[PDB]
């Protein structure tokens, strides 16, 4: 049987009722090695963990993608006025920074 | 002094609080609920039992013809049979071959054991909650049956307490109830006069001694065997016995929230649902002044034991200094820790050892002792039992067990991405301004 | 066979209807409510009465001192007075000048006439309407108490009739009720233990013989006169007498909808509110074939007299030619006019007289005699009495008394305007086409 924190009770024949109560001793260690905290909060709070990891992965993916997008657009906006000059001569400092030729 | 609070609807567990008048001594209040009933308004309709087909002796006339004289007994069948040559032990009964006549007459009456073996069909609605509180307000304790409608006060020592109505109108009992043998069932019995043959209520006596019972038991008289004096019938079996053979289990074993159904008043017990609000009309005489109670100076709190078990598995230790030796209240204003005792008796330079209960992994609460606030901080550890035989003595706060390591993983992998996007936005702004500066040249 | 109908909740006035099975004889139904009760669930909280201040005899110690011994009597006061010089008829009692001591003790007890003169404070909720009907279904007539919840059927001759619940949950009673001497009051009494002196319920005994009463009567002991053995006291006067002096009138004088408050149990009777739905479960054996009943040919209805009064003030003569002499149903389908009788016995060539009742100045209602349909048409006249002493036997149809002349005035003033505006629009269209024709030559 599955016993939760809200209680559980059985009666075995002519015996009196036995009530039981679950308490929060989940397998895992919540203090390090981050594949151990995820199993701990998965056996502990199963529904909330998948939603939390989904939204944190989504925000991390959107942030890395948008930062790469903005950096590549800014590199293009820097190097384009020095790549339309016939005698291209991108500076030195912008060659080291913007990773030019 | 009007003080309102709220108590959870759960027996056995002591509920503690204090009242802080802004310039006086704190007044501790303790309420421990013992037995919380729920008594519906119960309305008897009918009882039922086993029936007992009574049969009159066969009226026999030799070379004659009888008639059917009714009696208006319950389900009273009667029929007249012709062409009968009955026998007694001392030979034949008539001399006529044909044109003899035997009358069968049967009726339904209720059984002889109806008094001690019957089932009561009721109707219930609009229950009434009633608790056995054990209140202590300023070391003055009473034990009184309070009623928990929004009125009907309990009065003691000038203090008026009105424990208001439950937050939920839930009852375990349905609109219809059958009581049999100390146990109570949610059965949809038919109405009076609607009793069907072969099922529950084929007999419907209005009370136990009503002497007017409705009976629909599918009784049909049959023709007697040639040469015998008997009354043969054929009816559907006892619907009360067939109800007893099926009998989906009692409400004692099936009730939600763990109720405890009892019999002599039909009532439920200790249904852990809802919450009781409270009103305290406290007179001004009980508020003792500040300087008539001890008051600490230079106190400090440390945690000896810290296990986030179900009961009081934490020990905080307070080293204090105060220039009196008396008792004073302790309380935790948040629901972070649930303390065990409500008062600590003090020396002038000793230490205090309190017992609390908590769900947190890194407990940081602000303990209120006599009139001051210390901060008790530590680290709790998981308990050794998976399953205990007592309920919970604390409240699971949302974000209670978040374990500072995981706070660090949520701060870095979610706040650091914001740092990435703001330095990307700053870099984009600087690039746009530098392109516009470059094209200022013409 | 399910036949659903709805009866107005009003005693005494008969209700008539017929079941029109499509190929069988019409089946008459006649239901006359006699007494419509309305019974709330009623819960006794306490009783109250006049009180009686009990006094103890004064305990005098000659040159000593006394103490207070509490007897725990209700509202008990015990003050002890020093410096007394009491007196009997035989001279002085003590012989000292000072230092004598007298103890006065007073307490409140309920009166000796509590049993036959007291007010009972109840709580009401969740009424349960019940009705004394008188039901005739196809010359099977019974008189039987019905319960008008949506079940609990009444059974006679295989017909199963169930009176549905009221369309309104109105009760004349409030949440709180006082009964005093056959009369019932919506009165907001204080709760038990919440009584105030000088008002209702300063004395609160839980039952009539409870032997535990709550007394809050503002009893104060005073100091006796020099040289007199008596117990002086001051208290607020009796609130049951002051409540009898106030007493806004009973609920049988102030209740709306014509209700009649009685108390053998607490109930209202004959309230003219709401309406009872009915449910007929007619079996398939009551339906006689058409050919075993009379059936008419060439029937004609003429109105002899016609008064649109409140009683039956209209006489219609129906001349028929019957195939067979027997009683059959008469009925009006609409609520245009309400007949008096539910059946008419026929000869073969006679002329029948029916009594009806209408609010119409110009009634045109289609009668239903045995299976045909004649059209009764005429004109009614105003009655002569302004005020009658019997309620209304018919229904108030909207636009029932329009008096054909005013139909002509409304039709002229409402139709001539529409005629004028449509001929104006047609004239505008013709003028536009004539302009477009004359401009064509361009």
């Amino acid at each position: 049987f599955t016993v939760t924190e809200k209680g559980w009770e059985f009666v075995w024949g002519n015996h009196p009722p036995k009530r039981f109560w679950a308490q929060e001793t989940a397998p895992g260690n919540p203090h390090g090695l981050p594949h151990e905290v995820i199993t701990h909060y998965y056996h502990r709070y199963p529904m909330s963990t998948i939603l939390g990891l989904s939204i944190c992965a989504a925000i991390a993916t959107v942030s890395v993608a948008a930062s790469t997008w903005l950096f590549c657009r800014s590199r293009v906006a820097c190097l384009t006025p020095y790549r339309l000059t016939p005698n291209a001569r991108i500076p030195f400092c912008l060659a080291v920074l913007c990773c030019a030729r | 002094y009007e003080h309102a609070t709220t108590m959870p609807s759960q027996a056995g567990i002591s509920y503690n609080t204090i009242v802080n008048r802004a310039g006086y001594a704190p007044l501790p209040i303790s309420i421990t609920p013992t037995k919380i009933k729920l008594i519906p308004t119960v309305n008897l309709e009918y009882v039922t039992c086993h029936y007992k087909t009574g049969m009159d002796s066969p009226a026999i006339k030799c070379c004659g013809s009888q008639e059917c004289t009714p009696t208006y007994r319950p389900d009273e069948q009667c029929k007249v049979f012709t062409g009968v040559y009955p026998f007694m032990w001392g030979g034949a009964y008539c001399f006529c071959d044909t044109e003899n006549t035997q009358v069968s007459k049967a009726y339904v009456m209720k059984s002889d054991d109806c008094l001690a073996d019957h089932a009561e069909a009721y109707k219930a609605h609009t229950a009434s909650v009633q608790a056995f509180l054990n209140i202590t307000v300023g070391e003055h304790s009473i034990v009184t049956t309070v009623y928990v409608n929004g009125e009907t006060p309990v009065n003691f020592n000038g203090v008026k307490i009105t424990a208001g109505p439950l937050s939920t109108a839930w009852t375990p009992f349905d609109r219809k109830i059958v009581q049999y043998a100390g146990e109570i069932y949610n059965y949809d019995f038919p109405e009076y006069g609607a009793g069907q043959p072969g099922a529950f209520g084929d007999i419907q006596s209005r009370t136990v001694s009503s002497s007017d019972l409705y009976a629909n038991t599918n009784l049909v008289l049959q023709r007697p065997k040639a040469g015998a004096i008997h009354v043969p019938y054929t009816q559907a079996p006892s619907g009360f016995e067939q109800w007893k053979k099926d009998k989906a289990p009692s409400l004692k074993f099936t009730a939600p929230f763990g109720c405890e159904i009892y019999t002599n008043p039909i009532r439920a017990e200790n249904c852990a649902v809802g919450s009781i609000p409270l009103a305290f009309d406290i007179p001004d005489a009980l508020f003792t002044r500040v300087s008539e109670t001890p008051t600490l100076s230079a106190a400090e709190c440390t945690l000896n034991e810290c296990v986030y078990s179900s009961d009081f598995g934490g020990i905080a230790t307070v080293k204090y200094s105060a220039s009196k030796s008396g008792k004073c209240a302790v309380h935790v204003p948040s629901g972070t820790a649930t303390l065990k005792e409500a008062a600590v008796e003090l020396t002038e330079q000793g230490s205090a050892t309190i017992h609390f209960s908590t769900a947190n992994i890194h407990p940081e609460f602000r303990l209120q002792i006599c009139t001051s606030y210390v901060t008790c901080k530590g680290d709790c550890h998981p308990p050794k039992d998976h399953i205990v035989t007592h309920p919970q003595y604390h409240a699971q706060t949302f974000t209670a067990a978040v374990s500072k390591t995981a706070w660090t993983w949520l701060t870095s992998l979610l706040g650091g991405s914001a740092v990435i996007i703001i330095i990307g936005l700053v870099l984009a702004t600087i690039v746009a301004m530098y392109v516009l500066t470059n094209q200022k040249h013409n």
